[PDB]
Order: C-alpha cells, then structure tokens, then sequence
C-alpha cells in the first residue's frame, strides 16, 4: 500500500541516517587516532634526536 | 629507540677514542718540544736566584 511504502521508506531513511552517522563518527575516530599516532611520532622523535645531540655535545666537551 | 641508542654508543666511542689519541699525541709533542729547548732557562733561574 501507499502509506505502507511510506513507512518502509521512513525505516530505510532511519537506517540510512544511522549508517551515515556511524561512518562519520568512525572516520572521526580513526582521524583523531591518526593525528595522535602522528604528533606523538613527532614528539618522541624530536625528543630522542635532541637527547642524541646533547649526548654528543657533552662527549665532545668531556 | 634501539637504533638511536646504538648510534649514540657507536658515535660516542668513536669520538672519545680520537680524543684520547689526540691527548696522547699532544702530551708527547709538548714534552719533545720542551726537552730540546731546555737548559736555556736553567741559566736564567740560576743567575737570578744567586746574588
């Protein structure tokens, strides 16, 4: 029937909105985890490089 | 971290060995420079101590 198909289309629209919101939030989660793997890979690399440099400065001073 | 740790060990040892070698060379060089140049100054101190 007509309103039968209308209610079925409303259920399909709810499922569509649910899956689109799931895609958006999963993309945001993997994005922020990618930036935290990023910028953490920045911070510890710069810290260890500076530790290596300070060790070389102290060795040549000694 | 393992890579930069072993790089730190290798570079620090390889630089400190050259520092030890330059120290030994500098000490032997200043002794051999001072030894042949000696006996000029012993007359100076022996002349200025004595009245």
């Amino acid at each position: 029937s007509k309103l039968e198909a209308i209610l079925s289309q409303e259920v399909e629209a709810e499922i569509q909105a649910l899956l689109q919101e799931a895609e958006a939030k999963a993309e945001a989660v993997k994005r922020e985890a990618e930036e935290k793997a990023k910028a953490l890979l920045q911070a510890r690399e710069r810290a260890l490089e500076a530790q290596y440099r300070a060790a070389l400065r102290r060795a040549e001073s000694a | 971290e393992a890579q930069y740790r072993e790089r730190e060990r290798a570079e620090t040892e390889a630089l400190l060995a050259r520092y030890r070698e330059r120290a030994e060379a500098e000490a032997k060089a200043v002794r051999e420079k001072a030894m042949a140049r000696l006996d000029e100054a012993v007359a100076l101190v022996l002349k200025e101590v004595l009245p």
